[PDB]
RNA sequence: AGUGGAGCCUGCGGCUUAAUUUGACUCAACACGGGAAACCUCACCCGGCCCGGACACGGACAGGAUUGACAGAUUGAUAGCUCUUUCUCGAUUCCGUGGGUGGUGGUGCAUGGCCGUUGUUGGUGGAGCGAUUUGUCUGGUUAAUUCCGAUAACGAACGACUCUGGCAUGCUAUUCUUAGAGGGACAAGUGGCGUUCAGCCACCCGAGAUUGAGCUAACAGGUCUGUGAUGCCCUUAGAUGUCCGGGGCUGCACGCGCGCUACACUGACUGGCUCAGCGUGUCCUACGCCGGCAGGCGCGGGUAACCCGUUGAACCCCAUUCGUGAUGGGGAUCGGGGAUUGCAAUUAUUCCCC
């Protein structure tokens, strides 16, 4: 209740007048004085005669400092040195309430005074191996985000080169413990940087004296690449919220954009890290560039002079470029690419495809003007190319749909009739993604029909009916007909009407009767998702109709699926009586049933 | 969901208590010294001990560094295990033998030996 | 499902041994049932020759418990004993039944008078000896069958031994030691070397020697 | 501190009785059966009404078989379960004769229903033909086959399972068909949510970030009333037959034991003083009046940290009388009255006063 009760006044009483106080010293007059005697009691109530509300006093220490570090710091580095000597103790349970005070510290701080408090003592060459503030490291890790950067290059490139020619020098020294100490130590200090770029003050200034350090880190240093491009991408994200920081970051992105070229293009690598630092990287950058680099890599791409790997590096740079361009280039690179979408290969075709989606995904700027510039061309290619698209090319290419589908216009309705059953096949696709992507488009199409017309109800009738023949034809087909329909049940629920659903029900009861394991499968999921989903006071009427479906299956198939069936009996008795469905089924089914009643005894 | 066997998680924390120094960042490195350190005949939980050494040891980089200090020790019993002198202590210049053993050595067509000091029991 | 222990286990599971012969030839020891079960199998079959109680004396008083006496056997072929005390009599019949087929050994057979179609005798007189008990097994004209007391004579129509003659002597009112050296006689069957194995015997791979690349695999 | 000695009360034996209902006999027999029994609570006793099967045979019944019943007379009981009154009720029958014929029977045997999860000694190895032994132990330690360690012993008990596909321009007789092997995928990488550790979500790359095959049965985990044309023994000798009235359970020479009050002066009587807690209540009581006192009368609160209730307790403290004796200590046992509780207090229910 203290705690809690010190923690409402330093957070409501104190914590909005930082601005009217100002920075405190130890001569303060007013009421930063009055703060003062606020972390003097705090501080003394840290001693060894407390010994219990250590962790209630660590998190008052925390929340004072993320209430009032910026302008009372002078005062609190006794406290900070205190700190750091309590974690010296042979068994201290509170190590982690520790660190996340010493972490609320340093984030209202900032790491330069802290570390005028509580210094490292990691400067260069030591005499023993068991460093007593290796903790420092992570919490400036986890914690850094509002300080300058150039703390960060005057303090931590000359140290931590240091280390690394120390650790290389004892490398060849034959000692293999020492260097792969320090050379995690090094490592640790260059995983500050994400932090030092969460939201600096100075970026417009100190930016210019990293530049050529972090391309020569990020060219002949792999193991620091990752956790470089981070910090680049870590900057990005949070950094470019002024103009003069991105004016700055454009003006070395004309120097960084080769060398992350020439990076992901090397032959074997952390590839899909460059590629996320590369699309970001283009995001924040003009977009004459960004039509140069463009026209470079479509002039790669078409040079048959170039290899398979190196053709399908540039074309993982053109899917990079493809959303920052303007018209013209899209236009272009779009005209090119079209001829390649029939491609035996698979890897073009992907790369296509993946392109098609990149430059449909902006909702905004050239990419939408192209889409509406194009639409007509679009769908002509994409329904010519859907007879020869390669089993991969399947997973990026409904995204691209996905992508055209959402603004498209009333007059349309033979392209999504068209496109309907390549959807299902895709339902049932090899690949989870490609699955999750022919869903998540049945999906659009559900919410695009729902704006065709003034009745919802009606127009998913027409939607329905559109793919009820898909429950007639071939085997696999009819399973991917009755997935559609089980993963359409579940968000438009009502909407279909509850009867017009109780007929697909009785339908998927036929289709129970299949041989198939697949199809049995499919219609017990939609079981369950019509359990799940439609009401039971319509479900009374056909509880009988399909228990006695389930209820003359087989021996085999009863075996096989016996955990579905007992999901289904769970669910029943759950949602009706429990002897209604005792009597009404046949004998061994009575033993499953049974079992469900002590989970309804024992869960409580 | 997948959760982790506990063969894996033994095999990767006695190959963590070995061979620390060996390890590194990528996965396939790691992956292959896996490989030629120990004896595992089948591919697939060999993967999946490499995959654990790996998230390990991104886990233990992470922690302040204490954890590898103290591995030291291994090092030594192991320079120890494998340490030789700069002269074979069987080298020796001068080598007392016995009137009987001369006799053995001299019908045994040794006759030649000159590092050899016959002492007469006194 | 049988997930064998022992390299000779691997090498039956697989089909790199062919015959249980191979296994007798270079005198390895079975040490899993389930190489008896994968060889003979349902040609096997099993007599209890006795179920005996006895009351097993321990602090917390006498405990009954059932002692099992079984011979299994292939028949124109194989013989096991065994010999188990338990608490159920399913379980020490089960049990016997293991140590049994661990302890199966092939018999030779002979013949009496002139070779003239399979073996159906023991080749010669031979004698084991358990105990104070010794059983002397003789030579016998083919239709005569087995001529001996009740227990060697199912260990010895399980031996596939037609017809032989019994002498024993000593306490034969004791089953074990009546059984345990009949069954030391008819393994003195290939124990004995007579003028037909004279013959310098050539050495061939050991089963371990042969499929060692098989093994380092697994 | 006592108990065992005394009075009273209760328990068990014993003795009485028509009955003094009953299991247990040195802890687990001894205020256990919630058992503080006046009717029930009772298992005991003395009496008195009533009827007690189906089937077969023989009678009566529609010229009522039988059911129901107001008033009055009886017996120890308002007995239409008898008489006066015989009035209604329409087959729902009741009168004898019988029978190893028995059924709301008693008891045993066999096997099954209702619920889920998937200190002892084995297993394997060593010794002995075998009973057996080793494990389960020199030492130290521990409540302990525990722990440290030695050691012919090592391990134990009381769909997150196994296999496996997509792609190979690679090896093998081999880019289009083959079938052996070797690769490749491991949550590997990224961003968020996360005890910052288990995990979750989404995504890039990737052929594959999960596509297919195999796994009612077992329980000693609990526990309980269905199947047999089941065996015996009984069945106007009701496996406690229902009801009615009255008794008894308390009776008392005596043993073995739990308890209460005492033998007093560290005390008994009288007056004054001042302090609790665990708990309770729709029977707990506040207030006033009539009362010597038990108690009555009129009124309110409380289904409750509210009203009882600041719970106004007793020992203890301070003053009075007594003064070493069967005493004013101790109160049993009796004689009279009065008032409540309850259909009923006579064999004293309880309380009050001489």
């Amino acid at each position: 209740a203290a705690t809690q009760s010190l923690k409402e006044i330093l957070k409501e009483c104190v914590a909005p007048h930082m601005a009217d106080i100002g920075s405190v010293t130890s001569s303060a007059s007013g009421p930063a004085q009055s703060v003062a005697k606020m972390f003097r009691a705090v501080e003394e109530g840290l001693t060894y005669k407390f010994h219990a509300a250590w962790s209630s006093v660590l998190q008052l220490l925390c929340v004072f400092f993320e209430a009032c570090g910026r302008q009372a710091h002078p005062v609190m580095r006794k406290c900070l040195q205190s700190l750091c000597d309590l974690r010296l103790s042979p068994h201290f349970p509170h190590t982690a309430a520790l660190d996340q005070a010493v972490g609320a510290a340093v984030t209202s701080m900032g790491p330069e005074v802290v570390l005028q408090a509580v210094p490292l003592e990691i400067d260069g060459s030591e005499e023993t191996l068991d460093f007593p503030r290796s903790w420092l490291l992570p919490v400036i890790r986890d914690h850094v985000q509002e300080t300058r950067l150039g703390f960060f290059t005057t303090y931590f490139l000359p140290l931590a080169n240091t280390l690394k020619s120390k650790a290389m020098d004892l490398a060849q020294a034959g000692s293999t413990v020492e260097s792969k100490i320090y050379d995690t130590l090094q490592w640790q200090m260059w995983t500050l940087l994400p932090g030092f770029c969460t939201r600096p003050t100075d970026v417009a200034i100190s930016f210019k004296g990293l530049a050529r350090t972090l391309g020569m880190a990020i060219s002949e240093r792999p193991d620091l690449r990752v956790t470089v491009c981070q910090a680049l991408r870590t900057l990005i994200t949070k950094g470019c919220q002024a103009e003069a920081d991105r004016a700055e970051v454009s003006r070395f992105a004309k120097n960084f954009l080769p060398i992350l070229f020439n990076l992901y293009g090397q032959p074997v690598a952390p590839r899909r890290a460059v590629l996320e630092t590369i699309r970001t990287y283009l995001t924040i950058t003009d977009t004459q560039l960004v039509n140069s680099l463009l026209e470079k890599a479509s002039e790669k791409v078409l040079d048959p002079a170039s290899s398979d790997f190196t053709r399908l590096s540039v074309l993982d740079l053109v899917v990079a470029l493809a959303p920052c361009a303007d018209e013209a280039a899209i236009s272009k690179l779009y005209s090119t690419i079209r001829p390649y979408l029939e491609s035996k290969a698979h890897g073009v075709q992907k790369k296509a495809y993946r392109v098609l989606e990149e430059v449909c995904a902006s909702p905004q700027g050239p990419g939408a003007l192209f889409v509406q510039s194009h639409l007509e061309d679009l769908k002509k290619t994409l329904l010519d190319s859907l007879r020869s698209t390669s089993s991969p090319a399947k997973r990026p290419r409904l995204k691209c749909l996905l992508h055209i589908v959402r603004k498209l216009s009333a007059e349309h309705k033979e392209f999504i009739t068209a496109l309907i059953p390549e959807v299902i096949l895709c339902t049932k696709e090899v690949s989870v993604g490609a699955r999750k992507n022919a869903f998540a488009l049945l999906v659009e199409m559900g919410h695009a029909f729902l704006r065709f017309g003034s009745n919802q109800e009606e127009a998913l009738q027409c939607y329905l009916v559109l793919i009820y023949p898909g429950l007639v034809g071939a085997v696999t087909m009819v399973s991917c007909s009755i997935l559609a329909l089980t993963h359409l049940l579940f968000e438009f629920k009502g909407l279909m009407g509850t009867s017009t659903v109780e007929q697909l029900l009785e339908n998927v009861c036929l289709l129970l009767a299949s041989r198939t394991r697949d199809v049995v499968k499919s219609a017990l999921g939609f079981i369950k998702v019509a359990v799940t989903v439609m009401d039971v006071a319509h479900l009374a009427k056909h509880v009988q109709l399909v228990m006695e479906a389930i209820g003359k299956l087989s021996d085999d198939m009863r075996r096989h699926f016996r955990m579905k069936l007992r999901n289904l009996f769970t669910k029943f008795i759950r949602k009706f009586g429990f002897e209604l469905v005792k009597r009404l089924l046949p004998e061994e089914y009575h033993r499953v049933l049974v079992n469900i009643r002590k989970a309804e005894a024992r869960a409580k | 969901g997948r959760v982790r066997t506990k063969t894996v998680k033994k095999a990767a924390r006695v190959i963590i208590e070995k061979y620390y120094t060996r390890l590194g960042n990528d996965f396939h490195t790691n992956k292959r010294v896996c490989e030629e350190i120990a004896i595992i005949p089948s591919k697939k939980l060999r993967n999946k001990i490499a995959g654990y050494v790996t998230h390990l040891m991104k886990r233990i980089q992470r922690g302040p560094v204490r954890g590898i200090s103290i591995k030291l020790q291994e090092e030594e019993r192991e320079r120890r295990d494998n340490y030789v002198p700069e002269v074979s202590a069987l080298d020796q210049e001068i080598i007392e033998v016995d009137p009987d053993t001369k006799e053995m050595l001299k019908l045994l067509d040794f006759g030649s030996l000159s590092n050899l000091q016959v002492t007469q029991p006194t | 499902e049988w997930m064998p222990v022992t390299k000779l286990g691997r090498l039956v599971k697989d089909m790199k041994i062919k015959s249980l012969e191979e296994i007798y030839l270079f005198s390895l020891p079975i040490k899993e049932s389930e190489i008896i079960d994968f060889f003979l199998g349902a040609s096997l079959k099993d007599e209890v020759l006795k179920i005996m109680p006895v009351q097993k004396q321990t602090r917390a008083g006498q405990r009954t418990r059932f002692k099992a006496f079984v011979a299994i056997g292939d028949y124109n072929g194989h013989v096991g004993l065994g010999v188990k005390c338990s608490k159920e009599v399913a379980t020490a019949i089960r049990g016997a039944i293991i140590l049994a087929k661990l302890s199966i050994v092939p018999v030779r057979r002979g013949y009496w008078g002139n070779k003239i179609g399979k073996p159906h005798t023991v080749p010669c007189k031979v004698t084991g000896r358990c105990g104070s008990v010794l059983v002397r097994l003789i030579p016998a004209p083919r239709g005569t069958g087995i001529v001996s007391a009740p227990v060697p004579k199912k260990l010895l129509m399980m031996a596939g031994i037609d017809d032989c003659y019994t002498s024993a002597r000593g306490c034969t009112a004791t089953l074990g030691n009546f059984a345990k050296a009949t069954f030391d006689a008819i393994s003195k069957t290939y124990s004995y070397l007579t003028p037909d194995l004279w013959k310098e015997t050539v050495f061939t791979k050991s089963p371990y020697q042969e499929f060692t690349d098989h093994l380092v695999k697994t």
